[PDB]
RNA sequence: UAUCUGGUUGAUCCUGCCAGUAGUCAUAUGCUUGUCUCAAAGAUUAAGCCAUGCAUGUCUAAGUAUAAGCAAAUACAGU
RNA sequence: CAUCCAAGGAAGGCAGCAGGCGCGCAAAUUACCCAAUCCUAAUUCAGGGAGGUAGUGACAAUAAAUAACGAUACAGGGUCUUGUAAUUGGAAUGAGUACAAUGUAAAUACCUUAACGAGGAACAAUUGGAGGGCAAGUCUGGUGCCAGCAGCC
């Protein structure tokens, strides 16, 4: 064609530096690709949980940034609230129960920003840490920090020295660069004005990441709760029967199909399957809704809907492309046709205000009802319904003080689920067998086997010790963290067990050997094995006595000392424990405090036995 | 009070680290004893 | 007076916990253990 | 004053390449990051697109004062 | 390209200072002031995101803390010279905290200083590597395999 010489530059040096630093800027933007699976046309409220210490202040946050976006103070807030930001948006805010771990889990997996607060004077706690941890292992969400109670240092080097420090430690737990907010006072119950301001500017324009977990499983926050049985039911028969009861909420995630009986799963209360299901009318629609409803044909105040309280070139660009175009045929194929049967075959896509009911709910879900509590509702893929054994991998959390032990109890959250269980730790003979760990390896991983619902591989769990706030003291909480490897129902695990024995009459090459066995058939029935003595001799057994009960006579290559002791190896299968205990955490009067199965320490120091 | 502080473990963050000396802070006190060695050797070589 | 689903479950698993921490207080079996 | 050593050979020599050690107004990244002084910061890929706020106004004794403006020389007289 | 609405019409240009988007993988404050340097006007007086001040990822660069002196017992060179020690004795001091004063447009900070502040100096230094090259291991244990010897060491 031409010559390669005439399409040359004048500076190569300049095209070597720009062209290799361009060359990794470009590769920085690459990625693993996944689906979105989110609406284009009304896309569901981002969720906002505030998470904190108990004292330091996130119901001021929250009606600070209510307030500014809406010009209306509001008081008592409890439980999620929505509101409308920018012609688009909305954001249901969600205030997190500080002491208690169980909702702060569910939390973590359900929330899509986290504005994580922390005592500016006092420092980072345990209880941040906890739900970074949290966070991490079950799919980050975008972590936005706020930093309060900054009035209460006397001098500026104190304070620009100790929002270094803290903006270096959220730098560490948190990617590096990310940008936190300085809280300065609480003058009128609120905090000043500008801080208010970036914080609702910073997220009014934030865009989000599409997380594996929340784009296969449906999921759904609730919003209002309400009980719907007879008075006359209640009366005649005793007011104990369980309930027949409709919860309102938003879905989010994936369309849960509108046929009646899916399985669900509720975090902290069990598994149902869902009676009815419909799709309300929304209550807090954006203002663009409300245009294009006007033109169909062709809410000054009501912001707030608080009901719970009282008022190509690259592979990365073609495997994107192509999960797009399949998409829109999927969106295309959708539009052109009827939307009773779009209903029907698709079942609620996200962003639908949507009411369902259950049958056969317990007492505890609804007396002992709190506003204060969150709850979540998640759809179940067959593969979750399923029982059996798990084989996983886990360590030690490296900020755990204590390691954990065989066949104690953990209460672990994997996937929507939050259960006790009783795992059993093992590793490796070298890629031969199963070698049965009675204790946990202190800095590196093993295998682990337990009793519980089956689930996708490679999904992270996360364990934990007790949950009862009463007995935390200073120690850290998280305890094992970790991916499924496998799903099955029974494995091979092998404990080494060694019989011991003496002898009583030493013949030359022979002995006769007693105390391990106590009937003929015992000793007929390991015939063949090998004895090996204490000292190191070796031999195998040959005959059983009869006249004696456990008298035995056997073999050995030399002649055996009276003091010698035999001992005879074999391989003891064990097995797992098939407890499988829910955690019933928002079932109780209190939710502050729940004890299954006490460790084996507990338990001992409890009974005073060594 | 009631409100759980950090940890030291969980707060400088240092993991899996070898546990050095204390002379290792200080460049100055490890070069000393470094040439008082040496000159240790050079005076039992030097008789 | 009467006895709700949920105390049932509750009683239940409580006595599950019991019989299970009865057995794990209690001296290991002899074939769960070393040198027996 | 001017940092090279091997392989490519059983040795002797070109030629390119590879492995290694060291220096970097070189790009990127990681770990760590107590004090003093100092001073660089959206060019590298897109002179791509911009919410909101500010960035150019100005009066002397000395151009025009009936402000139903403010306080105290019947032509005005201060501000 | 793109904003507003009553649908008739109106309005737009951050390669100024902040700040945001441009990937779902990221990086300075939408801060204070004309006190300094100068610029503008009718003009000593007003204005100036020009500019200065402070804040912010170790760009680059300078100087520099994290210890110093002993007594006792062993190991020495062997009567005068050193090391080791869950041994011991008092001195000296700033990283921080802080009345004050200086500093500054007002501050922060620096320089100065009444007082507090050190034995595990816990007031808790890091990053790599070890036959070579151009330095520092003829150190230790464990793991996969062997139709090699013995046979479960
Ligand atoms: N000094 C100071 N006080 C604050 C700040 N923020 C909040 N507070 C005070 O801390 C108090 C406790 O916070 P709460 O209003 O009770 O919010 P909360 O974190 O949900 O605490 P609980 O309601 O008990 O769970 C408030 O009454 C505020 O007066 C702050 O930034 N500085
Ligand atoms: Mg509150």
């Amino acid at each position: 064609g031409h010559n390669a010489k005439a399409f040359a530059v004048a500076a190569p040096g300049k095209m070597a530096r720009t062209m290799q630093r361009s060359s990794d800027v470009n590769e920085r933007k690459l990625h693993v690709p996944m689906v979105d699976r989110t609406p284009e046309d009304d896309p569901p409220p981002f969720i906002v949980a505030v998470v904190g210490p108990p004292g330091t202040g996130k119901t001021t946050l929250i009606r600070s940034l209510v307030r500014r976006m809406t010009k209306s103070t509001l008081n008592d807030i409890q439980g999620p609230i929505t509101v409308v930001s920018g012609k688009h948006r909305r954001l249901t805010f969600l205030e997190c129960p500080a002491d208690d771990l169980n909702a702060m889990i569910d939390i973590a997996k359900i929330a899509d920003l986290v504005l994580l607060l922390i005592d500016g004077n006092f420092g980072f706690e345990m209880e941040t840490m906890e739900f970074l941890n949290i966070a991490q292992h079950h799919g980050m969400p975008r972590v936005l920090g706020v930093a309060t109670h900054l009035d209460l240092f006397k001098s500026q080097s104190t304070l620009r020295a100790s929002k270094k420090r803290l903006k270096h430690r959220f730098w560490t737990e948190v990617y590096q660069g990310a940008k936190l907010f300085y809280l300065s006072g609480v003058i009128n119950g609120r905090y000043p004005d500008r801080e208010i301001l970036n914080l609702s500017r910073f997220i009014s324009v934030m865009k989000f990441r599409p997380l594996k977990w929340r784009n296969e499983h449906p999921y759904m926050l609730a919003d209002r709760f309400t009980d719907l049985t007879h008075p006359e039911l209640i009366e005649t028969q005793g007011l104990q029967i369980d309930r027949k009861v409709a919860i309102y909420g938003y879905l989010h995630g994936t369309p849960l199909p509108s046929a009646p009986g899916t399985r669900v799963h509720i975090a902290g209360v069990g598994d149902f399957s869902v009676a009815q299901i419909e799709k309300l009318p929304d209550p807090c629609p954006t203002p663009f809704y409300q245009q294009k409803l006007d033109d169909f044909e062709r809410d000054k105040d009501k912001l707030i809907y608080a009901p719970m309280s009282d008022v190509y070139d690259t592979w990365y660009e073609l495997q994107k492309a192509k999960i797009s175009k399949q998409l829109e045929i999927n969106n295309i194929e959708y539009q052109e046709m009827t939307p009773e049967q779009r209903q029907r075959i698709e079942g609620f896509k996200a962003g639908s205000y949507v009411r369902i009911v259950f049958e056969k709910v317990p007492m505890e879900f609804v007396k002992n009802f709190n506003p204060k509590f969150p709850i979540v509702m998640g759809g179940l893929l067959p593969t979750e319904i399923k029982f059996g054994i798990v084989k996983a991998r886990l360590r030690r959390h490296r900020w755990h003080k204590k390691i954990l032990k065989t066949n104690d109890p953990l209460v672990l959250s994997l996937g929507w689920r939050r259960f006790q269980t009783l795992p059993i730790y093992t590793t490796t003979d070298s890629r031969t067998r199963t070698r049965m760990l009675k204790y946990t390896p202190e800095h590196t991983y093993c295998n682990a086997a337990f009793y519980g619902p089956l689930c996708s591989p490679n999904t992270p769990f996360c364990g934990v010790q007790i949950v009862a706030n009463s007995d935390t003291g200073n120690g850290f909480r998280i305890a094992a963290t970790g991916i499924v490897e496998e799903i099955d129902v029974n494995i091979e695990i092998v404990k080494k067990l060694k019989l011991v024995g003496f002898p009583y009459k030493i013949f030359k090459n022979t002995a006769f050997i007693k105390d391990m066995f106590s009937s003929a058939m015992e000793v007929a029935r390991f015939e063949g094995a090998q004895i090996k003595t204490v000292s190191g001799i070796r031999g195998e057994i040959k005959r059983a006595l009869s006249k004696p009960e456990g008298h035995y006579r056997a073999a050995f290559e030399d002649k055996i000392l009276m003091s010698d002791i035999v001992i005879l190896r074999s391989w003891y299968p064990v097995r797992v424990k098939k407890f499988y205990n829910p955690v019933t955490s928002l079932l109780l009067k209190e939710k502050t405090e729940w004890k299954g199965l006490r460790l084996t320490g507990q338990i001992r120091a409890a009974m005073n036995l060594e | 009070d009631g409100k759980r502080a950090i940890n030291y473990q969980i707060l400088k963050n240092k993991g899996l680290t070898p546990k050095r000396n204390k002379d290792n802070r200080n460049s100055r006190v490890k070069k000393r004893k470094k040439y008082q060695k040496a000159q240790k050797k050079l005076k039992s070589v030097r008789a | 007076k009467n006895l709700s689903s949920f105390e049932k479950q509750q009683i239940e698993i409580r006595k599950q916990i019991e019989q299970l921490e009865n057995e794990a207080v209690a001296e290991k079996k002899w074939s769960l253990k070393g040198e027996v």
